[PDB]
């Protein structure tokens, strides 16, 4: 998902946490992030605290 | 001619009221005061806060004294989803409006008075069947004249959609119990119910918590609208130092002890009301099922800062405070006859005191102290001092609405009833009069509550008994107790 | 740097306000009183309560001082029946909506203006045809723009059944005159229509009396439920010695002479309204006609007992108590000018006046002060001083909504005028101004009504003025005057 | 036994309360006061009254002293006429519904929201897309729940029949801005803007000005009947000397200054809306086009005349008033983050602010206060003393809601957000706590607004400032300074 989003976002998911989280990458100095929407992959990487 | 006369037609009656009068109309006189600024800080908790358990707070030493402390509460929006649809159904349960617990109590009343076949007859019938019981039922027991069964039949106007909301006044509910305390000792306890009988009494007109404290007056609608987002609450904190500016909490002057604020939170089950009991609630942004780590508070302070001299004086001599502390006896309803043993300590100013069915706690809706079919639960009450009649059988309505005309800035709108031995109990720096409970070997409150009032579906209903109760607060070599 | 700069920023004006301050907001100070209880006490008349009988109680001396006073009034649930299903139809006229005489005389107003066949025309032509004419009318008598006619045409949603109810606010209707007297002096005397007028100018936002008199805000349908079953009314009796704990009767320092609560009760006739004139009203627990023997009242008093330090320095010395004192002036109105003569005496504090239409009395709207089509029945009004104007011309709404504005907690709801001389006319122990009556030759207010008020279905209609007036209530040697 | 045990249960914590008592509840003491009387009286402007200009009054010297000051509004009742039926159609042009600048506004901000074809739909078809885009718009800008299309299609029913009427609170709008002048030197300035938080915040509960200023809380179809005739408007102005009676203005101490009010009137295009765009507005009784004489207005001035002792007294030494005055920062909004410096004089009490949508005032809804879709258009506030957080960044209910609930008689309807310096700004007579400006180098008031708050058809939005600030009023010599 990073690679797809040309590392302009970073997601990484976190084991010991069992949490996925989102943040800005290479848009990070000309960017903000908004919003995530998204299809069901979406709603379960993000929807639950990242859960 | 005539209104010089008036100043000139004086006797020996007019010198009583007028002679070397010390106050004029027509010249303003001010005092002058010391210097002084207000700072509002926001502050997180020490601990985690979550729903059901219990969080606290050491509060800063920001400024020389404390005066006002809201707990600001962040709660989430709502959105729900069919069980079916969502990847992890398992949540807590939620009181449901298809499963309307109140209103099946409600029947379970009437039923010995539904003529013909109930169980067989159409939904519509049943309708009918119940409000012709409703009127024999009340008829029977009070009396009453039978209304037209088409004024009985109010359709609540609900929406044709799928929602969860936060319920009825949800910034008090979520504080079960808070605790002030100072080095470790516990100067003051306060209630969710004691907090929503406060405001019905003492809130002033143009000044009531509604929007606050997530309050919409029983609109459910408006309930719904506002559980959509994510709300911020302001719920005030009505500790005996937020009542009056002479009475701010002197910080400098207790500067060995630390400063804390304990709340026990409320269970996440019973702060929310669905609309289907087959749906999942669902935190609006994040998109996952709602649970009890979603509860965000901190503790905004108020604090006072003073000039030098005003300070190092308040060091030196911060001496006692009249304080008010709260009581509460808290029991369980089984009975139409209930006697409830007021076991409070020191001169009591006053008390409240209400019922709650279990049906009404159980459908969510917590600050809802009415009886059966809406009527009010208390028939009668009496006062008893060493089983002597200090305030003899009155009926419901003289504690409901005389004694709150008499010492109060509001009469509730719900059925919360008090009874003051203070002539002024809202004042909190001038005592007005107090009955010493810790003088007393007995206080009893005895209630005469509706016909069924704790039988059947309502066994465990609750009695709510606060008292408010003078003590001294000293201040001595950096130390308060 | 800021903060301690603004304390040392300080000039010689500072020191008018701050030089030598005799107050700190950082210390509470609180002053310690007399040991004193309050205890409520319900007592029966010592005559029979009756429906338009005159009813008297000697007040007991349960205690060293009288505080709060209540008309504790008790009326049976109404019931209806046909009169040909009756097997003792005789009973006394009611007030029915079927012949709404309010309704009548507005359109007695209008006929002059309908166009057309109004005495042949359908039910639904004629109210056409009566919402055009008032157009008319009020394009003729006050250059008023149209209303659209389906904007005139509300129908007030009745129920579809038979009923009878108490008319709005019974608990002061009930009470025409009620007479304070010691030791058979009359003290002081109030009306219902004083007590109704202030109520709307004194009556606290979140404190009004709704319940505890029977008061909807003329919403019929509340009244019909609240008629169903018993009611239990506590009408406050505002005496001077229930305003302020200061002004609390002193019963030891007038031991020789009797406490009498005297009360005129209105005729049943008045206090009830039926859906159809063809109706009997019934006792709905007793199933009898409802007669003059079914009011019940008694008085709840409030005794405070006082350490017996106190007990014995009052009665020694009672000294003097500064009263308020209640005066009417009553007349019928036949003219749309009208002058009435104020033959009130003492040091006159403020006084009240409204107009009600005797179209408004016979159809038991006792309370509603409004003019032809619920319009404001005074244009403008005059007050005169030895024929000199103390107030010249002014508009009614200044008399009404500026006067309430400036003197009072509350703006009427209905078309009740005041004027004060005080600047706190509710300050119940600080004198703040009056105007002495007893010194005017003539006091005279003039009043301009709307256009054919007090002609036709109007002739006598009711002009009410009320004065509060100071006077001094002594006590010496046991005895009050 | 008890209650005698009671007063014999004291102790040395009991001496501080009520040792040596100087006051008790069994005994009214009252003060004699100083003879006064109170006259209402009405007078003309000196200057020509018209919408749009400025005009001002010199007051007359009627009595000892000023107190209350009302202006007395007298506006046309409204009627319409279509354009093709009136013989001279020109006019100034009015806001109308069939125009509604602020839906359009607000659909502006969710077109890029809008899925399908929206310029070839139907118009029920584009209102459910509308309401669609609404809800996608919200969840991507707030995270907002959608809400059911069905609750978002509010009809307001509109009536079907042609109307003008004045706009809400047209006695506040009216007055542009008020300068109260005394030897021509403006001694406090009041706006229309200003008058309505003040009535907000300030206004008790059963004492708003509703009727008085022509304010009907946004409900359109009262503010159209009472357009229909003649209004008659008591608009309070709010000086200094209104606020106590020992601040009255001392008229004979100010000899030789004239006293002046200077009103700079409303457009009368700002005053009205309208159904359609196509209506001429006429005055009613007159049956002309509504033009800029048609406005009138006189001052209502209330003066005391005190007894010769007391008006000597104070013509020989008035000394010096504590008076507030008021302070303005105007400023235009087009962007989302904006701050305001704020070049206040003085020790300043508190603080006012809110904005306006441009889209809100060009719709004529002067007094709406709200964001995009009726939202708080605040997010955060801070404010800064030379760059130091004097108030760290709070979310906007805790500026509208915590600091109206600490310092405030009322709660605010509209989005007013306020900051007290003071613990009781409403007091008039005692200083309790300022911030002096006047020592500041900056105060920056820095705001987060809404999302697109202030871009494209809100372009040019205003933000609103007032400040209260202590000043010193001296008398001397028969001059005022």
């Amino acid at each position: 998902i990073t690679n797809a989003m040309n590392s302009a976002i970073i997601f990484n998911h976190d084991d010991p946490a069992a949490r996925t989280r989102m943040y800005p990458g290479t848009c990070s100095n000309t960017h903000v992030i908004e919003s995530v929407s998204g299809d069901s992959l979406a709603k379960a990487l993000l929807g639950y605290d990242g859960v | 001619a005539g209104s010089l006369t008036q100043l000139l037609a004086t006797g020996s009656m007019d010198a009583a009221l007028t002679q070397n009068a010390t106050r004029t109309f027509w010249k303003s006189s001010y005092q002058k005061h010391s210097l002084f600024a207000l700072e509002s800080i926001n502050q997180p908790f020490t601990t985690q806060v979550q729903f059901g358990a219990e969080s606290h707070i050491t509060v800063n030493r920001q400024g020389d004294l404390l005066s006002w402390m809201y707990l600001k509460i962040v709660l989430p929006g709502l959105k729900v989803q069919n069980q079916a649809d969502t990847v992890q159904p398992t949540q807590q349960s939620f009181a449901s409006l298809d499963n309307d617990v109140a209103a099946q109590a409600d029947v379970s009343h009437v039923l010995p008075y539904i003529e013909g076949a109930y169980t067989e007859a159409s939904l519509n019938t049943k309708e009918q069947l119940i409000a012709e019981a409703k009127n024999s039922y009340e008829a029977a027991k009070y009396n009453a004249a039978p209304l037209p069964v088409a004024a009985q039949m109010q359709s609540t106007e609900m929406p044709d959609f799928d929602y969860a909301y936060w319920t009825e006044a949800i910034g008090f509910h979520l504080i079960k119990r808070a605790e002030f305390k100072v080095g470790g000792a516990t100067i003051d306890t306060i209630w969710s119910e004691l907090l929503f009988a406060m405001e019905e009494l003492m809130g002033r007109a143009g000044r009531r918590l509604t929007e606050t404290i997530g309050r919409t007056l029983r609109r459910p609608t408006e309930l719904m609208k506002a559980s959509r987002q994510e709300q911020i609450l302001y719920v005030p904190l009505p500790w005996y130092f937020t009542k009056h500016p002479s009475l701010a909490f002197p910080l400098v002057a207790a500067t060995y002890h630390n400063i804390q604020l304990w709340v026990q939170w409320a269970q996440l089950n019973s702060c929310i009301i669905k609309s289907r009991s087959n749906l999942v609630v669902l935190h609006a942004e994040r998109n996952v099922p709602i649970s009890d780590d979603h509860l965000r508070a901190s503790l905004e302070c108020t604090y006072v800062h003073l000039e030098a001299a005003e300070r190092d004086a308040l060091t030196a001599n911060a001496g006692t405070q009249l304080i008010v502390q709260h009581q509460a006896h808290l029991q369980q309803v089984s009975s139409n006859n209930v006697t409830a043993r007021l076991n409070f300590n020191f001169p009591v100013l006053e008390f409240y005191y209400f019922l709650r069915r279990k049906a009404n706690k159980d459908a969510g809706d917590h600050f809802n102290f009415s009886g059966i079919g809406g009527r009010d639960p208390v028939v009668s009450a009496e006062l008893l001092f060493n089983n002597t009649a200090r305030v003899t059988q009155k009926p419901a309505v003289w504690w409901r609405a005389v004694q709150a005309l008499q010492f109060h800035s509001s009469a509730p709108l719900t059925n919360i009833y008090s009874y003051s031995f203070s002539l002024s109990p809202e004042d909190p720096i001038t005592p007005s009069g107090s009955a010493n409970f810790s003088r007393l070997d007995s206080v009893e409150l005895a209630l005469t509550l509706q016909d069924d009032f704790g039988a059947a579906h309502d066994a465990n209903s609750e009695l709510f008994v606060f008292a408010r109760s003078y003590n001294i607060l000293k201040f001595t070599n950096g130390l308060a107790g």
